[PDB]
């Protein structure tokens, strides 16, 4: 009945001292059927990550949309979308539909190239920008994900430890919640270069 | 191909011919007009010409009431000048719907300088024949004036005046603020600024005046009103009284 | 002037458009039609050219009522006329439906003047071929105005139009003339009569009937009605009288 | 209602039910829910009664035009893209096509089979194996089981049939056997002692 | 002159030249003769041929059982006014179970007509019409023209050499209009004021049309052997 | 809601209670729900919020638009403007109107447009939820060509009563009194009107 | 209205369209623009018309535009009319990676482009844009592409080709030493040596050249050099 | 009654010049005067206000207009296209890039849209160019302080210094002299009312003179307090007495 | 949410609280819930969060626009009426409930919007669901001439009343005071009443305590 709960999946977004850390599950199911072990739901358009949850059709839709779109921004501007001006292309994009709109939920992660300062935000189904200095969760446990995150973060982490630190929240958040898991990807922002890095976790 | 002279496009020169020939159609009516600008209300001028005697002239008026507070005066046809009234009083009405508060006076003659461009820019529309000014109290600018042409220009004035006779009033009333040295006529009631109107209208066309040759338009805060024959009686009465 | 007067809505150097005035050449050579205002309504009459005795009298009607107050009476192109008065019908309909009452004759001056007006705005349409003499009772009196090709209109004491136009405003002027305090519905149409058949002068190489109307107040309610029967005979004995 | 597909070494084998069933009684017994988009790429569809057939011949033009057009034929990966586009449009149109689909096809240019699975919503997801509906309820832990990716075509038609077998013991509905083709590097061939 | 390439130009004194070219378009129509009683109305209408291996084409169209109207100049133009002329009867009988008044029918053309006359993009309708009709206000006869203008008249014609028919209808003026409920003596009036309209031809039996309409008898068309009483 | 309007000798007078309410709680207490839709036709509304206020807000367009054009309305015109908007969309607009004017030709008039969207001229006319609790005493006590006080007096017994017994009205009585002598807007607070 | 229409979409008593042969006489005064194709990448180079020292060679971008990660094209005539075009190039090139998942083509996108083209030659009584491109390109079907489109909807592909004023001395010249075994670096030369020939000023120099290249990471690059770096090369090149 | 100008009135003449751009250039020749200065901290846009009659009250009709708080745009040609050409400006400011973005554009994507609305009324069917030619200086946080001429063709150039107008010949003669890279825009401004007295014929002081400048955020005129991101406007005119103070000292 | 409006003797102040709530989950612990449409015209919204920061930034469109137009300081009375023309347009599916206030040439104003394009005029008003909580403030404390501080103090215990008493509303109270005669001042976490403590223990987990499949750089 909820489109936002079919599939399934979860992200998570994290700040640290002059890094930024985004990552997701690797399930796509439909309900209780898993699907996909490889269904990748955080996307970069230059140095700004955005992950989407909720309906997989609509986090497809919406890759190759703001994929049209940042491609045509760079080539009118001739410079990379930065984290801020994306969050509100985000948030124009998903009210453009208010009435028809998409059941997803965003979160848009990066790191200003010019002021250099970590940024994170998130969203609704409808855009509204949920900007936060600390740490952004989506998906179905995204129950688990706030007291897990909430618990865990701390400011100013580096960029070893507040892997630790998103990777556990993470998978402990991912291990209570049926409709994620079967792995997850880490993302470590930092402003000279990014890490990809999957997870071991249960595959049940 | 002689296109340029009958459509709104460029000629070689770089001018539009329409648009000039269209200001040549305001002066047909023979109809001269001047606005002035007191403490606390603006004076609207206009001679009205009935050389027929089957006419109504109650209904001879060149000076219209756009709004409770914009009052306007129009030099050129007749039916043109109806048409410009019919689209101000549109606008006027829709703006203080869409936003809440009576429209600027200033913001009128935008607007209807805008469409006076549109006119000039497409070829399927002609320009207007007319020339619009805009007279009322601002609740913000106080009394004001604005003058709109076929070109689809416009400005403020602190005073100004229209028609074939339009530079010999417009030095009387430059030689007037020249020497008073101010930027209105210094009077705190709009009969003495009436009058003065009327004396400088006289005096730049060297014509005696009757109740039946003006038709006067006067705005004050909160109401813009046109005087009737009668009222204008008092007022020549008053000239004729050297007080 | 030439070159300038091949379209509509162009100006000549002079400013003059030049397919309006070539407009009003078209009224000119229409049949003389006048309107009197008396103290109470408007009376309206029309020179109808009888071409041939083929011609049914009394069926060939040339003034027109808008709503019940308003009566058109217009000469030049016919079919013009028709076409305006068509379109202030539907004007004086959307009034009423939209404010409940009768359009006020101004209101209704108004209308087929912005109408007439457009008309002379683009070179894709032709200017109307007729002057309008129009009129009839409101809440606030009678009125008489008269409109012409260029959509420019004034509020008369008395119109014509027409081919006869000179002669009929010269007596016109004389009734003003001779009764400013007002003169009377009644006699009004007898003075109508009289100058349509005066003015018919200039078209004595065809016969005509004279076609009356009026709108007064104490005598129609208000409503626009036509002339007929005895009151019509009156009219015309005396126009012949006057004559003769 | 059978769709399978199973990517092997060299090349893809699409499997689906025979049967079409329009109420109370099996119409035939012998359907195809199988379109051939180009030379080496084919669609396996199951949905509603009209939408699959109406959709599957619509997209079947489109691929055609473009290889007509432009001398050259789209790579799977890019009819897949087009076909989930479609599939993404209509979800949320007056009338969607309730369609789920199957895209085997082999990639001339990078030499490997490729298996796509979308579903009427739009959800294209790239699989070894594939099915829609309860059809992978029973397939999956065998296929879970016995695939590994470097199977010839051979072991992949025996990894089929105890993935119909399994269907055969232990679905309820009797969808009369199906049938299977196989896209390879020379094109699209049906197996027909199956 | 350069006046006369659109309809939407006057002249220097005021004339519509396409207008006047289409007015044009019926002078070259064979003649068709309307006529009336105060109980019968009478349509005669000359057809012609374009060769005499050709049929006659037809003058005389039908819009009801109480109208009807005859044509001089383009066809195709009267048969896109006689279609709207029909629409409008049909509209007032469902409508309002009215029958469309004669003089209301011939308005309603008279607007349509003149639209083409004001606005560039359309042309005059090169026809004129003769429509004859019975209502509950009697009989009636209109002529149309595709200025726009139309008139109701006691008898007319229309197309080449009308105006010999035409003179002859005023001299008999006082005659015809008398002929109430004798229908074959109208029509018999009307033939021989076609007859004077004829230059190198005599009427014959497929040569010539006619209609009538009055207080009982519908509108009927009568054609080929029909005629051959009243010739 | 409790809205009323009665003509009298010298012109007419609106009068309303102030309170406006979302159930039980009174979303706001003082609320004016006199509206002006020219200078001397002013206009009561009850029913949706919403849609009264889009209608009044239109209406005034209208007869502004009206008054550039042909002078100034009667009565009558607006409410005929209130009909056409409350009638060609009496599914959607849930607004039941009170309009009440003076001309001088035609003194005060009123005109109540109720839910259904017709139109009715009244000596007086009253509507809201309150309304129903003072349709006796109104009937029984209204008078033809009552003085400006005895109006006034008769209103405030009226509303008090309506105000009394009605939940969804109370808060202050507001009164407009249009005349000759222009428009007067007069206030009564509890403390006067309930011990009447 | 009808006897102020010019009539653009009409054919000439010869079978020729006015307006495009109009059109592309328009283009043959705007500034040279050439494009040679190489071994291993394609030089995109185009001389600037207006100059002055007053002017922004900086970020002054007017003949060189960049329509794909992959694609390219310089411009010559009417500089407003191609920014038209370019618009829409992009945005195709944009519609065809959201529906394919795959980069444009550089037919397929130079094809959409000259049927716009041709669309405002054939109806709609709008004139024709006045520009000519030269596309430059890369895809995985044909390698590196060069095409040339102009005003009339017709285009072509070249190895090289020359746009704008003084294409017959600049197509002689590249007659002459186009070799198809070449590589960039001697394109970069080419490019350079026609432009200096086919100048109208006295002499070549950074501030009048837009230049860009198109080259394999094994990805395909795009370099649309920035000033210092066209001073660099007509230093290399010996002009 | 309907539009019947379907078909362009900008074409191609044999020689392949496109006339009416040719004349709406012509137009911008026989225009007043205006300028602009590129500084290394601001830009100086700047214009004379001749005035219709004595009796106008030219402080009503401002040549020089706010498109964005960081953008701004001066005119030569035809007063009303400019006019109706900014508010166009301005609405698309808002309605392509801010409704987006949530930023306002950057000079060099306003100055295209601009472009795009002249090029329009070059090739659209029955409109004539627009007949002005604009000078629009601006701010953005990525490519500095600009400068673009945007002309009736829809072509636009960035530009160091440029005039435009009657005197445009004679006063871009002058700015080559004058201007160089370690420009201030306290020596632009200098540098503008020097161009700008040689091109005035008559009175030349604070009231026929019009300048503004983008310089400095201008948080006085941001008109609120306490969002430390917002720093104000850039765009700034130089009232009547600013002018007659370096008038003085010119 | 809390959002409360209260004018006093020289202009308006609006005042809110900072949580926004998904359910009954926190989303946003500091959210700003006061929205400019103007300098000196100022919104705050109740009910959906996206709706009333899209409807804000809409009308804030069009009044910079149609200040520019007409060169005039905007009206908060143009703000109503396009903001509620805009309401009721979409006939209450713009589930926005806003209290727009401000200061223009003809003084100060205070005004609530409901979803549905109704508004009122009010001298305090409040929204959200601490608006019966806040409201009791309002009534027991406002009068008439209340000083800049005293409307303040009652903004913001007024807010405080939402804070402590619904769940809706919490964490911190942002204040927006616009006077008539001076600039707008946003006193954004005006107060903090909710701050955190200090966690029992730190959750610093050493590295290398997650296990990881494969490792890679990502282009940029």
């Amino acid at each position: 009945s909820d489109p936002s709960s079919i599939n399934g999946g979860i992200v998570v977004a994290m700040t640290g001292k002059d890094c930024v850390a985004i990552a997701c599950d690797l399930r796509l199911g439909s309900q209780s059927l898993g699907v996909s072990n490889k269904f990748e739901k955080i996307f970069h358009y230059g140095h700004v990550f955005l992950g989407i949850t909720g309906l997989a059709t609509d986090v497809t839709t919406l890759n190759e949309m703001f994929r049209y779109k940042t491609n045509l921004y760079k080539l009118k501007e001739e410079r990379a979308i930065e984290p801020e001006t994306f969050t509100q292309l985000v948030s124009s994009s998903l009210y453009e539909r208010r009435f028809g709109p998409y059941f997803v939920g965003p979160v848009v992660a990066g790191i200003n190239s010019k002021s250099g300062k970590p940024f994170i935000a998130g969203f609704d189904l409808i855009g509204c920008i949920d900007e936060a200095k600390d740490f952004i969760v989506s998906g179905t446990a995204s129950d688990q994900l706030f007291g897990m995150c909430e618990s865990l973060y701390e400011p100013n982490l580096e960029p070893e430890d507040l892997f630790e630190t998103i990777s556990q929240a993470l998978l402990n958040a991912a291990d209570r919640d049926a409709l994620s898991g079967w792995g997850a990807v880490v993302y470590i922002i930092k402003k000279d270069e990014v890490v990809k890095r999957y997870l071991k976790m249960r595959q049940d | 191909a002689g296109y340029d002279r009958h459509i709104t496009i460029f000629s070689p020169e770089g001018r539009l011919y329409q648009v000039e020939y269209a200001f040549k159609a305001t002066n047909q009516t023979n109809i001269n007009s001047l606005a002035v600008r007191g403490k606390d209300c603006t004076v609207v001028i206009s001679q009205k010409k009935v050389p027929d005697k089957l006419l109504d002239p109650t209904t001879v008026s060149y000076i219209f009431c756009i709004s409770r507070t914009i009052g306007m005066v129009v030099n050129g046809p007749i039916p043109d000048a109806r048409n410009a009234a019919l689209r101000a009083k549109a606008e006027a009405a829709e703006f203080r719907y869409k936003y809440g508060y009576d429209m600027p006076c200033d913001v009128l003659a935008k607007r209807m300088a805008n469409l006076s461009q549109i006119y000039t820019q497409r070829a399927y529309m002609r320009p207007l024949g007319v020339i619009l000014t805009f007279v009322s109290v601002d609740e913000e600018l106080g009394p004001s004036i604005y003058k709109t042409d076929p070109a689809g220009y416009y400005v403020g004035y602190k005073a100004t005046a229209t028609g074939p006779k339009q530079q010999e009033i417009t030095t009387n009333l430059e030689n007037h603020f020249k020497k008073s040295k101010i930027d209105h006529i210094n009077e705190e009631s709009w009969e003495k600024v009436v009058e003065f109107a009327i004396t400088h209208m006289i005096d730049a066309l060297g014509t005696e005046f009757s109740k039946n040759d003006l038709e006067v338009g006067v705005a004050t805060k909160d109401k813009f009103f046109t005087l009737s024959a009668e009222n204008i009686e008092e007022r020549l009465v008053a000239i004729a009284e050297q007080d | 002037g030439t070159g300038y007067d091949l379209s509509n809505s162009v100006f000549s150097p002079d400013g003059r458009n030049f397919q309006v005035e070539y407009a009003v050449k078209a009224v000119e050579n229409g049949t003389t039609s006048i309107g009197i205002k008396c103290n109470d309504g408007v009376v309206f009459a029309v020179e109808k050219l009888i071409t041939s005795k083929l011609l049914v009298p009394q069926k060939n009607v040339k003034i027109q009522v808008v709503d019940r107050h308003i009566g058109c009476v217009y000469s030049g192109l016919i079919p013009d006329g028709r076409h305006l008065v068509n379109r202030g019908r539907e004007e004086a309909a959307s009034f009423k439906k939209l404010y409940k009452t009768p359009i006020p004759i101004p209101a209704f001056a108004d209308r087929l003047g912005q109408y007439v007006q457009a008309h002379t705005l683009y070179n894709s349409v032709r200017p109307f071929g007729v002057s309008t003499i129009f009129g009839g009772v409101d809440k606030n009196g009678a009125h008489l105005y008269m409109l012409e090709p260029s959509g420019s209109y004034w509020g008369y004491k008395g119109a014509a139009t027409g081919k006869g136009r000179q002669s009929a405003k010269a007596e016109l002027e004389k009734l003003v003339d001779h009764h400013p305090e007002g003169l009377s519905a009644r006699e009004a149409v007898k003075q109508a009569a009289k100058i349509i058949y005066l003015a018919h002068e200039d078209n004595k190489e065809k016969d005509f009937e004279l076609e009356i109307s009026w709108c007064s107040l104490s005598e129609t309610n208000g409503l626009h009605k036509f002339v007929k029967g005895d009151l019509l005979q009156e009219a015309i004995d005396f126009a012949q009288k006057e004559i003769n | 209602d059978i769709i399978l597909g199973i990517r092997v070494q060299d090349s893809v084998i699409l499997a689906s039910s025979k049967a079409v069933t329009r109420g109370i009684s099996v119409l035939k017994d012998s359907d195809d829910k199988t379109r051939q988009l180009s030379p080496h790429t084919l669609m396996s569809f199951a949905g509603e009664a009209g939408d699959t057939v109406q959709f599957a011949e619509y997209i079947q033009a489109n691929i055609q035009l473009y290889s007509i057009r432009e001398d050259y034929e789209l790579s799977p990966q890019a009819v897949s893209s087009f076909v989930r586009q479609e599939l993404a449009k209509s979800i949320r149109s007056r009338r969607p096509y309730q369609v789920n689909v199957l895209i085997g096809g082999y990639d001339k240019k990078k030499n490997k089979p490729e298996l796509y699975q979308i579903d009427y919503l739009g959800t294209k997801v790239e699989l070894p194996y594939g099915a829609h509906g309860y059809s992978g309820f029973y397939t999956f832990s065998l296929l879970d089981h016995h695939y590994r990716p470097d199977m010839t075509t051979e072991e992949g038609l025996d990894l089929l049939k105890l993935c119909v077998q399994e269907l055969e013991k232990r679905m309820p509905m009797d969808f009369k056997g199906v049938i299977v083709k196989i896209v390879d590097k020379d094109g699209i061939r049906q197996v027909d002692d199956f | 002159n350069n006046y006369d390439g659109d309809t939407v130009t006057f002249s220097p004194t005021g004339r519509l030249f396409q207008v006047e070219y289409a007015l044009e378009a019926i002078k070259q129509g064979s003649v068709t003769v309307g006529l009336r009683s105060n109980t019968h109305a009478v349509l005669v209408a000359l057809k012609r041929n374009a060769d005499e291996l050709s049929s006659y084409q037809k003058k005389i169209i039908k819009c009801d059982e109480h109208m009807g109207l005859s044509l001089a100049g383009l066809a195709p133009d009267a048969r896109v006014l006689s279609n709207y002329l029909r629409q409008q009867c049909n509209y007032s009988s469902l409508v309002f179970n009215r029958k469309l008044a004669v003089e209301r029918a011939g308005h309603l053309l008279c607007d349509k007509a003149q639209k083409n006359t004001q606005s560039y993009g359309g042309r005059p309708y090169g026809v004129g019409l003769l429509i004859i009709g019975y209502d509950k206000s009697g009989a009636h006869l209109l002529e149309f023209q595709p200025s726009g203008n139309v008139t109701e008249l006691y008898g007319t014609a229309i197309g080449a050499r009308s105006q010999g028919a035409k003179t002859y209808l005023e001299r008999t003026l006082d005659t015809f209009i008398k002929i109430d409920g004798n229908p074959d003596e109208l029509i018999k009036a009307g033939v021989e004021a076609i007859s004077q309209s004829l230059r190198d031809e005599s009427l014959t039996v497929d040569n010539l049309s006619i209609a009538i309409v009055g207080k009982d008898t519908p509108f009927t068309i009568y054609d080929g052997e029909a005629v051959a009483k009243y010739i | 809601t409790s809205i009323m309007a009665v003509t009298f000798k010298d012109g007419v007078i609106l009068d309303a209670d102030s309170r406006t309410t979302t159930g039980a709680y009174i979303a706001n207490r003082v609320t004016d729900k006199l509206t002006r839709v020219h200078d001397k036709i002013w206009c009561c509304r009850s029913g949706s919020a919403a849609d009264t206020q889009a209608i009044a807000d239109i209406v005034q367009y209208h007869l502004e638009l009206y008054t550039s054009q042909y002078g100034t309305p009667s009565t009558e015109t607006a409410a005929s403007v209130f009909k056409e908007l409350c009638y060609e969309n009496k599914d959607n607009l849930t607004a039941g109107i009170i309009v009440a004017g003076y001309d001088d030709k035609n003194k005060g008039e009123v005109y109540t447009i109720p839910l259904g969207g017709s139109v009715h001229k009244l000596p007086y006319a009253i509507a809201g939820s309150g309304s129903t609790f003072i349709y006796g005493y109104c009937d029984k006590n209204f008078r033809e060509n009552m003085s400006k006080e005895e109006t006034v007096d008769f209103i405030k017994h009226s509303l008090s009563q309506a105000i009394k017994w009605d939940g969804s009205s109370g808060g202050v009585i507001r009164m407009v009194v249009l005349t000759a002598a222009g428009v007067e807007r007069l206030i009564f607070y509890p403390d006067e009107y309930e011990q009447l | 209205s009808r006897r102020y229409d010019s009539r653009t979409t009409i054919f000439s008593p010869e079978g020729r369209l006015y307006q495009v042969e109009y059109a592309l006489e328009s283009i043959s005064h705007a500034g040279t623009a050439i494009g040679i194709m190489a071994s291993d990448g394609i030089v995109l180079a185009a001389e600037r018309k207006v100059t002055s020292t007053l002017l922004e060679q900086d970020t002054s971008t007017e003949k060189l535009y960049k329509l794909n990660d992959k694609i390219a094209v310089a411009v010559a005539g009417l500089t407003a009319d191609a920014e038209i075009l370019i618009n829409t190039a992009r945005i195709h090139a944009q519609n065809y990676l959201k529906t394919y998942n795959e980069d444009i083509p550089v037919e397929i996108l130079v094809r959409r482009l000259s049927d716009i083209k041709q669309g405002y030659t054939q109806h709609g009584g709008l004139r024709p844009f006045g520009v000519s491109f030269i596309y430059a390109g890369y895809d995985d079907r044909y390698g590196y592409q060069l095409y040339t489109s102009n005003p009339s909807g017709n285009y072509t592909g070249w190895k090289a080709i020359s746009v704008g004023a003084n294409t017959s001395a600049a197509q002689t010249l590249l007659q002459m030493d186009y070799k198809d075994d070449m590589k960039v670096d001697d394109a970069i030369e080419l490019a350079l040596k026609t432009l200096s020939k086919t100048t109208d000023s006295s002499a070549l120099t950074y501030d009048r050249l837009e230049f860009a290249t198109i080259r394999k990471d094994g990805e395909v690059y795009q370099k649309i050099f920035k000033p210092q770096e066209i001073k660099d090369i007509l230093v290399k090149t010996g002009i | 009654m309907t539009d019947r100008y379907s078909f362009s009135l900008t074409t191609f003449s044999p020689s392949g010049k496109l006339g009416q751009i040719d004349y709406a250039l012509t137009a911008v020749k026989q225009g007043v005067t205006s300028l602009g200065i590129k500084a290394t901290n601001g830009v100086v846009i700047a214009t004379e206000k001749k005035s219709s009659s004595p009796l106008a009250m030219s402080e009503t009709l401002s040549k020089v207009s706010l498109l964005t708080p960081d953008i701004g745009a001066v005119y030569s040609g035809m007063g009303p296209d400019y006019r109706v050409l900014v508010d166009k400006s301005r609405k698309v400011a808002h309605t392509s890039y801010k409704r987006i973005y949530g930023e306002y554009p950057p000079t060099k994507l306003l100055v295209s849209e601009v472009a795009k609305i002249m090029q329009e009324a070059t090739q659209s069917g029955g409109v004539r160019p627009f007949g002005v030619s604009l000078l629009i200086a601006g701010h953005d946080e990525f490519n500095g302080f600009s400068l673009y001429q945007v002309d009736p063709s829809g072509s636009y150039f960035p530009w160091k210094a440029t005039a435009i107008g009657k005197g445009s010949v004679a006063a871009k003669t002058f700015l080559e002299k004058r201007w160089n890279d370690e420009l201030e825009l306290e020596d632009a401004i200098h540098i503008a009312l020097l161009t700008l007295k040689e091109s005035v014929e008559g009175e030349f002081n604070g009231d026929t003179i019009e300048l503004a400048i983008i310089g400095d955020e201008n948080p006085d005129l941001l008109g609120y307090t306490g969002i430390p991101t917002d720093k104000g406007p850039r765009f700034r005119k130089l009232t009547s007495q600013e002018i007659n103070d370096r008038l003085e000292a010119l | 949410t809390t959002i409360v409006g209260v004018k006093f003797n020289n202009g308006v102040v609006i005042a809110a609280d900072t949580r926004s709530t998904q359910g009954p989950i926190v989303a946003d612990k500091n959210c700003a819930k006061l929205h400019r449409i103007s300098p000196k015209i100022w919104c705050a919204g109740a009910g959906t969060a996206a709706d009333t920061e899209a409807v804000t930034q809409l009308i804030g469109s069009n009044i910079e626009l149609h200040s520019l137009y007409t060169s005039r300081e905007p009206r908060v009375v143009s703000a109503l009426q396009m903001l509620k023309q805009h309401l009721f347009k979409y006939q209450g599916h713009i589930g926005a409930y806003l209290i727009v206030a401000g200061v223009d040439p003809t003084g100060s104003h205070l005004f609530s919007i409901h979803a549905h394009g109704s508004t009122d005029v009010g001298y305090y008003l409040s929204l959200g669901s601490g608006s019966l909580a806040a409201m009791a403030v309002l009534e027991s404390h406002w009068k008439q001439d209340l000083t800049k501080e005293e409307a303040i103090k009652l903004a913001s215990d007024a807010i405080q009343a939402g804070i402590w008493n619904d769940l809706g509303s919490g964490s911190n109270v942002d204040v927006c005071v616009m006077e008539i005669g001076k600039d707008a001042e946003y006193l954004r976490n005006y107060l903090t009443p909710n701050v955190r403590e200090e966690k029992q223990k730190s959750y610093k987990f050493p590295r290398g305590t997650t296990a990881v499949l494969k490792e890679s750089i990502v282009n940029i």
